[PDB]
């Protein structure tokens, strides 16, 4: 009858995304998304649910893959803290949970050459630039919402004692953060092979040691973007495709209605 | 068992998907046309339809009375040099616009067909004398019979052709005629012609027009006023509404883009561009 | 036939 | 030889079926009035003339 | 097992026609060809009935689809008049009826681009050239047989009042009849796009407001094909590739058998 | 398809339920006139709209 | 099951009351109007109830022809300098004041409509001459379609919308019209605007007027007099008289006390003062 | 007599 591992369709309140070369999707430890249990609830109050409304498919900021690229990354739920009703649902309660299903977009052409390595890693906790000082990375550093952050093939301490910069530096082969990136695939992850595929769908549950937590305060989910095989096209020396990623939270709730979190984001 | 004005579908309600299942994706090249409701592609909740497709069945469409045509007549002094005008018209939906664009959105039908005659008269010398109420007589001429010459000639006689005789002031005049047609169906459009050219033959012989059947498909209406010739003139028209009853159509088609110019396709110059401007990326 | 009321 | 029918009734009286009654006149049925009930088909062999039937979930070409 | 919708074989009389790169193939109308029944027969006399002497695939003059090509159009029976034994079985009765089977051939290569519009028309009436007089072209340049004919993208209008040359000119956006193309699709047809098809194959029914006619006097059915999407190919500026007509008569009979007809056809 | 009802009589004449007869002639039931069969309802919702019933015999306020 | 012709409750018999129970006493503070009857307050006899709410009813209200506008068209000599009038009408209950009142009792509405047309014809010159019966065509233009711009034009043919061509002297024109709103009831008031201004755009771009939903609700009727000019100038009026027949209505509302000024609810300076004099303590 | 429907 025609059904393939490669021919997806995913929908999600108003938004469908369709996929003509996938390679199956993951989704991380085996576990879909689901809201809290009553069994291993712990705040009280009647929970908000916004469904439709933010469980959804957002578009961040593209990004470009050329053969200097060392690597990208982001944190969730901090990449989509200004996205729709999800962001606002997200900054007018104190807690809030979340799944979500990630989609990274890239294609090319039967005659480029390259190989993404998408991770999904809980508690992402990355190394900062200082050698006089450690665990100092700035709230406004750590979190940079859409746009997120790259990585860097070398280790360059920050300097100035008297104004620190006061941010990450992470170096690709040590996956930002001390351990080598050849073992990240014990993480949730998929390869865009570009002979093979357009794209990586990885499906998140919540994870934490904890039911329900602040998500302004705190990241479950680092996604992590690395080319584990250099670009390559035709005999151009320097090529560039573009790397699109769709987010959409799923089963998420939120407890703790107050007036707004205004951030000191900058 | 559908009937034309039972309601439509509901809609259903449907949740989230990931799945080897892809009705968003298709090929049109195949010569169809993807048969998605929002369900597909959206999450949709629960609707229980109410709106029906009634008032657009083709009798719905079609159950109005048009105008295809107007007649004029007079009935002149009897001193006056100039003959009585009475009128000949050749049956057909194609003198006026509207209705035959409506009909033209499909390649052939088959009706029974309704005409009523809206009659009106008025004076027009400066003049001052006056008219005692006229009779007119609508006599159809079907291909054969006697053309009339004169308003008052022997064919008005109608021993055998159908006639209405209407009085002015009293409701408008109206007749029903069966499906006429020597085909199974009414062709709106005929790729061919009437006559084989024949090589053997002379050029001039072999010759006939391009879209065109019987050269007088249907025959004639030909109006009079019985009334004989009053001293102050009065003239009159008969605007004549036809509306197609117990219609079915066959083989759907574009609609007219252009201006009609003549019986056929044909075009004019200078009334090609019908649509527009409006640029890609504005709203 | 004539429903009456 | 009466004819008795339906009516669809849309908007309501502040006042169960309600009817109206039909007889024909003429013996032409080209007289008669239309009757208005009619039927409905479905798009198909426009919609989809293909030899090969459809189904939405599937590759159209495959 | 194997089977699909791209790969077909058509088999009619002493000829077979294969394809490894279809898109299906549509019946018009969703009515296939048949002989007349009984119930709507008309002329009393034993009808002559070809069969496979001329239910089989006649192949006419191919044409060539450049960057300049406006498009083509071909009557029915017409294009088919000097066709074998079918033509002879044409023009020795005064009456005829058939179905056909059109298979348009247009093959490229990944590279190439464009997409051909196949529109099977009944009753197809084309515009004339003329802004003085109307439905004056000429049964010889209505009639261009095998060689078809075809659309302009400007209407000029025939200014020799003196010695008209009484033929049409078929403007391809008003379809050569005065109705906007993009309706067209109204019409059975197919789409040949040059990334998806190699061709496009239509089975089409006698139609008419009669069971029989006179095929010399009357065109049922016109083939027109127009360019949707240009020629185009890797970066050559005048690229061409052939298009290939066959057509075969389907459940053909005829009535009225006299003479010869001998058409002026010049 | 007639319909039969009766008329609430005012100042009968010096001569039991008098009817009427209608007949619907028209498909459309717009074109119907009005049939004067009316309901009515209780002021309930506009002269007591309060969320605890009245007790018209007890202390509006207690 | 209590029908609008029912007869009214019976006045029940009672005697004096010495209790704890107040029906005398209550608290309007709550909402709520009082139930009281006569006999919760004085001694009352048996009386057996005749009166009904027959006349009352919403049906029974609005059960009349009102007249809602008028009208002008004429047909003047060919010679003439000055064009043939045709009227444009955009239908609505407002260019009136009696119905609209009535209406507007009540916020929201629903129902069939009957429109009658009484037509009338008089000479305007000194003159002498005379004019044969006129024939009026009264068109609907719905909105969209092609609104006329003379009394002869194309438009006229109406291949798709309801005409009605009405002969002098004859009964007075009636049609019946379904409920055609495009919301589940009529409003008869709109707190609102068919706009949004955005900030992002421009000022006027995002103005609207106040009250108003679609620009052109309902569309126009269209009225001409078929006949050709005439030596002798006719003019002539057409009046519309409107039915809400099979009629529901929502939301009652105070009547309008103070003159109407336009579609609005908007009062006019000077226009305010409705109530007389009249002393507290003079009977 | 007379046929409903
Ligand atoms: C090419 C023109 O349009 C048509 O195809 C077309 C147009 C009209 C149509 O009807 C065919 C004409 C039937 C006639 C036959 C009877 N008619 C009569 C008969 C009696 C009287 C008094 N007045 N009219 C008048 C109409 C059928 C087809
Ligand atoms: C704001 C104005 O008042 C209203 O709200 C209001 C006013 C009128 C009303 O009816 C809507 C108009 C319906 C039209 C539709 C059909 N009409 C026709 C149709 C045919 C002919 C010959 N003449 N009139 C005329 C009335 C509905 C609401
Ligand atoms: C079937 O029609 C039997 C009932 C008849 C009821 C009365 C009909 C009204 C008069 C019709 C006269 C005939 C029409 C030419
Ligand atoms: C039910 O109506 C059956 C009895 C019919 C009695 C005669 C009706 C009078 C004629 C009505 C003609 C139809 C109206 C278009």
């Amino acid at each position: 009858c025609g059904y393939s591992d490669r021919v997806l369709q995913l929908t999600l309140g108003n938004s469908t995304i369709t996929t003509q070369e996938a390679a199956n999707s993951v989704v991380a430890y085996g576990r879909w998304p689901e809201y809290l249990r009553d069994s291993e609830a712990n705040p009280v109050d009647q929970p908000t649910e916004p469904d439709v409304a933010a469980c959804r498919f957002y578009t961040l900021d593209t990004v470009s893959w050329t053969k200097e690229s060392r690597g990208w990354w982001w944190k969730l739920p901090d990449a989509l803290r200004d996205m729709g009703l999800f962001g606002q649902n997200m900054y007018y309660h104190y807690l809030g949970r979340s799944g979500y299903t990630v989609h990274v977009q890239c294609n090319a052409s039967k005659f480029h050459q390259g190989a993404l390595g998408v991770f999904a890693v809980p508690e992402m906790c990355l190394a900062g630039d200082s050698n006089t000082t450690t665990m100092h990375t700035s709230y406004q550093n750590a979190n940079p919402g859409e746009k997120g952050g790259t990585f860097t093939g070398t280790f360059t301490p920050d300097n100035n004692q008297t104004s620190p910069a006061r941010r990450f530096c992470p170096v690709d082969y040590l996956l930002g953060n001390g351990t080598l990136l050849g073992n990240a695939f014990v993480f949730p992850h998929q390869i865009i092979n570009l002979r093979t595929n357009n794209c990586a769908t990885l499906v998140l549950p919540y994870v934490n040691s904890l039911s329900i937590d602040s998500m302004v305060k705190h990241n479950n989910w680092g996604i992590a973007i690395l080319p584990l095989a250099p670009l390559n096209f035709a005999s151009e020396s320097s090529p560039e495709i573009p790397i699109t990623l769709t987010i959409a939270p799923m089963c998420c709730e939120f407890n703790g209605l107050r007036n707004i979190t205004l951030p000191r984001l900058q | 068992a559908a009937t034309s004005r039972d309601a439509l579908p509901n809609t259903e309600a449907s949740g989230p998907t990931h799945s080897k299942e892809i009705p968003a994706l298709t090929a049109v090249e195949t010569g169809a046309t993807n048969p998605l409701v929002p369900s597909d592609t959206v999450q949709t909740r629960h609707v229980v339809q109410h709106r029906s497709r009634s008032e657009s069945s083709i009798e719905s469409f079609f159950a109005r009375g048009a105008c295809v045509t107007i007649m004029t007549v007079d009935n002149p002094a009897s001193t006056t040099n100039k003959d009585k005008l009475f009128a000949v018209w050749k049956i057909t939906y194609k003198d006026t616009v509207q209705l035959r664009r409506k009909l033209e959105f499909f390649t052939y039908s088959r009706f029974d067909m309704e005409l009523t005659f809206v009659v009106t008269a008025n004076f027009t010398e400066t003049n001052n004398g006056h008219a005692l109420n006229q009779v007119y007589q609508i006599m159809y001429v079907p291909p054969g019979a006697p053309v009339p010459e004169k308003w008052d000639d022997y064919t008005w006689q109608t021993s055998s052709n159908p006639s209405i005789f209407y009085t002015y002031g009293t409701a408008p005049a109206r007749i029903s005629v069966p499906y006429v047609g020597i085909s199974n169906a009414y062709s709106h459009f005929y790729d061919g012609f009437s006559k084989v050219p024949l090589k053997d033959q002379s050029a001039a012989l072999g010759d006939s027009l391009y879209g065109a059947a019987s050269l007088n498909d249907f025959g004639i209406l030909a109006v009079r006023v019985v009334n004989d010739h009053n001293p102050t003139k009065v003239t009159s028209k008969i605007r004549v509404y036809l509306k197609p009853k117990h219609i079915r159509v066959w083989c759907p088609r574009p609609p007219r883009a252009v201006a009609y110019y003549g019986p056929g396709v044909d075009y004019k110059d200078g009334t090609l561009t019908p649509l527009s401007t409006k640029d890609l990326t504005t709203y | 036939g004539s429903s009456s009321t | 030889g009466a004819q008795v029918s339906s009516q669809k009734v849309g908007a309501h009286e502040n006042s169960s079926t309600i009817n109206y009654t039909t007889i024909n006149y003429y013996r032409d049925s080209a007289s008669n009035a239309a009757s208005k009930q009619d039927f409905s088909q479905d798009p198909s062999k426009f919609t989809e003339p293909i030899k090969d039937v459809l189904i939405k979930t599937a590759p159209m070409l495959n």
